[PDB]
């Protein structure tokens, strides 16, 4: 029996999923189609099941939501920022004038491809035939291009022309450079002997993709066939008549002559004496930091351009300080490295698979004199689609380059003397609301006392679109759920006015002009009023009440929303 | 009557001031999150059963958390 509620009007933008929510002391089953599960009510008509939204060729496992929330040892895969991936139409080829320059040449192509129409047909055993069948083995469509209508060529023809057509699209150039049927004789040339180019291998291949996206465009509108993906979703197995079917199109052309994710430990074990080593162990050889920061670093900015961090990376073979110096070697995929800091004598060094790195000027030294300052805690940064590993000690029995390099140089591991594994603090995503700091560029706040107001202010070059919000919000009762927004007129805006019992905290969306005084008056008429007055240039400025809201973009509607019923 | 009179204590006062809390908020990125030291450990069937897909959830996990009420979150 359904129920009596749903949550229509909400926003359909994104990738929605089956998901199941669940605290502790639960045993839960889905239910699927085939192999996966059984059924146990009848879906309604047209509903489909997950078993069938899977994308063909391709498993299906389940995940938790985001992230590795796996009971896990150190040996956790953390992951950084990742893709769209890189697929959440054919190619353009009608708007040419086709040059009547080889317009011969394209119906020459046309009687070609006609003629294989027929031989391939003759070569399962088709004959010509009065009646439009395939299980009669017969085809109309076999006489004389000649005595071919216009109801029978148009499909050569039109094949000739879109294979041109794409040619020119795709930037080459076109120019100048037996078994005994039932009447016919298709039989051009020996076309099959010289070898084609790989050039025209690829050729013939984005041909029949072209062919495949404009058919597979056709046949969307039937159901749910497992080939209306396109042709690189497509298998292996029938790609290659595809590609046959277009590849004699060009044998006859050449024959006839024509956000990084920044990782550290907890502030407080930071270390000032000694010698301290701990590995860094990456599976692929992308973008990833490794090094020793100071507990100021900042969890947005690149990791060491600040005098808060000093870092290497391998991508580049680069030591990363204010400004990069070429420093060691690159790595590749399934590496380690371990850094090692002695503070007795300010020395940082890094050895790839217990090969220590040298530079240029032939030191194995990486950082020299620095400050000790508060501490150093290990720090990695990890770029788009970047897996690694870190082990800041506490087992000797897996770290594999220690007696190589550290263990005789009274080098130390970072977590050797610890009953209970370290925080492992990161950089988090949503973007939560800060006070303004006074210590902070191209935004200024001022705050003056007639009526209070709190003025803006900025001195910077580079234009962005900030949230500025309230500290304190507003709650509404059980019984009071309305609000108005009055310009300078009177009230003219969208009709908020549901809430039963929320807390809405004031704010503004202002564009960064030059100058922008833009500020907010708590003033009074009749009742609470705020005064968001702005100033020139005023036209994608905002301002509303919110609720916790945590998204950082720049649109002014595709928000959320939701009308349950 | 204000804005101040609403969130606060005081409610017959419409001298319309402003106190220290009332300072801006924009929205920022410079913040760290804390990777737990334990996390749920649900085990899945593996086994893909043709009577549906297993989850499972036994051993219980709890943990203690700060509201901060004028900004309504948890932490």
């Amino acid at each position: 029996q359904p129920v009596q509620g749903m949550f229509e009007n909400f926003n359909i933008d994104g990738l929605f999923f089956p998901v199941v929510s669940f605290s502790a002391g639960i045993k839960v089953r889905f239910l699927l189609g085939g192999r996966h599960g059984e059924f146990k009510f009848l879906p309604p008509p047209g509903y489909a099941a997950c078993y069938e939204a899977v994308l063909p060729k391709e498993k299906l496992k389940v995940e938790h939501s985001r992230e590795y929330k796996q009971e896990r040892t150190y040996t956790r895969d953390l992951l950084g920022p990742t893709v769209s991936l890189t697929q959440a139409v054919p190619v353009d080829t009608s708007q040419i004038v086709l040059p009547p320059h080889l317009e011969r040449i394209r119906e020459r192509l046309a009687e070609n491809i006609h003629e294989l129409w027929v031989m391939n047909k003759i070569e399962l055993g088709w004959q010509y035939g009065p009646v439009r069948d395939d299980n009669k083995r017969q085809h109309p469509c076999l006489v004389e291009f000649c005595k071919l209508p216009e109801q029978e060529r148009n499909y050569n023809l039109q094949m000739s022309l879109e294979t041109l057509k794409t040619l020119l699209a795709l930037g080459c150039h076109v120019g100048i450079a037996y078994q005994l049927t039932s009447g016919y004789k298709p039989a051009p040339m020996d076309l099959s002997f010289i070898k084609l180019t790989p050039s025209q291998e690829a050729m013939v291949d984005k041909l029949a993709e072209n062919a495949h996206n404009v058919w597979a465009r056709d046949r969307i509108r039937q159901r749910r066939n497992p080939r209306l993906v396109p042709y690189t979703l497509l298998d292996d197995r029938t790609k290659k008549s595809n590609k046959d079917s277009l590849r004699e199109a060009v044998r006859t052309l050449l024959g006839y002559g024509y956000r990084f994710r920044i990782f550290r430990a907890e502030k407080t074990y930071a270390v000032k004496a000694g010698r301290w080593y701990f590995e860094f162990e990456a599976v692929t050889a992308g973008d990833m930091r490794v090094g020793w920061s100071r507990p100021g670093c900042q969890p947005d900015l690149e990791l060491g351009s600040d005098d808060r961090a000093f870092a290497f990376d391998g991508f580049k073979a680069q030591r990363w300080h204010q400004g990069n110096e070429h420093y060691g070697r690159s790595w590749q995929a399934g590496d380690v490295v371990g850094c090692m800091v002695d503070m007795n004598e300010h020395t940082m060094m890094f050895t790839l698979n217990g090969e220590i790195l040298l530079d240029d000027s032939g030191s194995e030294l990486a950082f020299k004199d620095f400050d000790v300052g508060d501490g150093f805690i290990p720090v990695c940064s990890l770029g788009v689609a970047q897996v690694g590993r870190m082990n800041f000690g506490k087992d000797v029995s897996t770290l594999k380059y220690f007696t190589i390099c550290g263990l005789q140089e009274g080098y130390e591991p970072f977590a050797v003397n610890t009953n209970r594994d370290i925080t492992m603090w990161l950089s988090k995503r949503l973007p939560q609301f800060l006070q303004v700091p006074s210590n902070h560029e191209h935004i200024e706040v001022t705050r003056i006392d007639k009526v209070t107001q709190k003025s803006f202010g900025s001195q910077n070059n580079n234009t962005d679109i900030m949230f500025y919000r309230l500290s304190m919000p507003i709650e509404c009762a059980x019984x009071x759920x309305x609000x108005x927004x009055x310009x300078x007129x009177x009230x003219x805006x969208x009709x908020x006015x549901x809430x039963x019992x929320x807390x809405x905290x004031d704010s503004d969306f202002e564009v960064l002009m030059k100058t922008a005084h833009g500020h907010l008056v708590p003033d009074r008429i009749d009742k609470d009023k705020e005064t968001p007055k702005p100033e020139f240039n005023n036209h994608k400025d905002y301002a509303q009440e919110k609720p916790s809201r945590l998204k950082q973009x720049x649109x002014x509607x595709x928000x959320x929303x939701x009308x349950x019923x | 009557p204000l804005s101040a009179g609403l969130f606060k204590s005081e409610h017959k006062n419409p001298v319309p001031q402003c106190p220290p809390r009332l300072h801006v908020q924009f929205l920022s990125h410079v913040l760290w999150s804390r990777m737990p030291n334990q996390f749920l450990k649900v085990d899945v069937s593996r086994i893909s059963e043709r009577q549906g897909w297993l989850v499972q959830c036994l051993d219980p996990l709890q943990f203690m958390s700060l509201h901060i009420p004028e900004e309504n979150r948890s932490v």
